[PDB]
């Protein structure tokens, strides 16, 4: 089960 | 110890940078405004009279912290080079995964958060989304009590439509008769999260799923039986995240691991596994079978490579630097590769795409395959 990262926005 | 990896993966990329040359015929890095989960080529490729390039799409999604997230297509001009977005649909949640449906590839399945599929006709939505950020999609699945990642459109029966989820669950639906559809059968064979599901490219009843109970089980939708498949294999020594057929070879099978192999599997005889390849150092998320190359296959995952492995190498003399079978090791990504799509106009390009928002369109060097 995968862990999503926390998105960063560029 | 932390942040030494940080320095460790800024002088990876600093020597990958400067070998590009040799490396690969072609490089495009592309920064997304936010990082995609999903990648897939749309079939369509344009070659305008008398241009140095030629046009083609890829299916994106976005991944968000706490912002409106969008199932967006984008157009990518490949010489003989330019990323444009050319359409933005309000989604739900970020994009877990979005698939065209081969007969009319207008439609977009994508797995949301939530535990509905959603499916999207693309020229039914606004060339600018709404403001008010409300999703709108032309149908909603029912079926699944949790998110998933795995989807499979039939490529020999237009509409019906696969899918995987966290609750332990494959969910079929047949979309053909913004509506709510319930799923046609559920599939309970699995103990665990159910991570990937996949039709067989022929078999018009055939598919295969894997999941965290460390299993591939291969059903029937001709059976009865809906909690037992026609085969259950114990695949790998930690969860099973994907799963690929080959396009050539009907009874040949990839599966990807959290073991960090890929297993090689004969659909006649699930007893035995072919073959391991090994040299990925963590978690593998997506395999993909050249559309191309019946022995060519690429993978990817958390140690930020895409290998690609060429089947017909195994047995070869060396003398080592990895075995005889990886053709190549991509390391243009500094953060975790979340899905990659060969480009089915052009041997041997692809796109992939990362947690750090970039989105690479490479292809290797000829001398390397050649």
């Amino acid at each position: 089960m995968r862990s999503k990262a926390r998105a960063r926005k560029l | 110890d932390d942040a030494v990896e940080e320095r460790v993966i800024n002088e990876e990329y600093k020597i990958w940078k400067k070998n590009t040359p040799f490396l690969y015929d072609l490089v495009m890095t592309h920064a997304l405004e936010w990082p995609s989960l999903t990648a897939q080529w749309l079939p369509d490729v344009t070659r305008p009279e008398g241009k140095d390039f030629s046009i083609h799409r890829l299916v994106l999604g976005t991944h968000t912290s706490d912002e409106q997230n969008h199932l967006v297509i984008a157009s990518v001009q490949l010489p003989n080079g330019k990323i444009e977005i050319e359409i933005k649909i309000n989604h739900e949640g970020e994009v877990n995964r979005a698939r065209y449906m081969p007969q009319n590839p207008c439609i977009i399945a994508t797995k949301t958060p939530s535990s509905d599929v959603l499916v999207f006709d693309y020229t039914k939505h606004p060339s600018k989304p709404d403001p008010s950020g409300e999703c709108n999609p032309d149908l909603r699945l029912r079926g699944h009590q949790k998110e998933g990642y795995g989807l499979s459109w039939n490529p020999n029966l237009s509409g019906h439509l696969l899918s995987a989820s966290d609750d332990h669950t494959i969910c079929l639906w047949d979309i053909s008769a913004g509506k709510v559809v319930d799923a046609k059968t559920i599939f309970t064979g699995h103990t665990a999260v159910v991570e990937d599901v996949s039709w067989h490219l022929l078999h018009e009843s055939l598919f295969g799923s894997v999941a965290d109970d460390q299993k591939l089980m291969i059903w029937d939708t001709r059976s009865n039986n809906t909690s037992k498949p026609s085969h259950s294999v114990d695949a790998h020594t930690a969860e099973v995240n994907c799963l690929s057929f080959n396009p050539y070879s009907e009874f040949i099978l990839a599966t990807g691991s959290a073991d960090k192999t890929v297993a090689l599997w004969d659909l006649r005889n699930l007893k035995l596994k072919l073959h391991s390849f090994e040299s990925h150092k963590d978690e593998i998320f997506q395999v993909q079978w050249s559309p191309h190359n019946e022995t060519i296959l690429a993978s990817s995952g958390t140690d930020r490579r895409l290998n690609v492995w060429d089947l017909s190498k195994i047995g070869e003399e060396q003398s080592e630097d990895g075995p005889p079978e990886l053709l190549f090791i991509h390391g243009g990504h500094t953060a975790k590769i979340s899905d990659f799509s060969w480009n089915p106009n052009e041997p041997w390009v692809i796109c992939s795409v990362s947690e750090d928002n970039i989105m690479q369109v490479w292809q290797m060097a000829e001398n390397i395959y050649n």
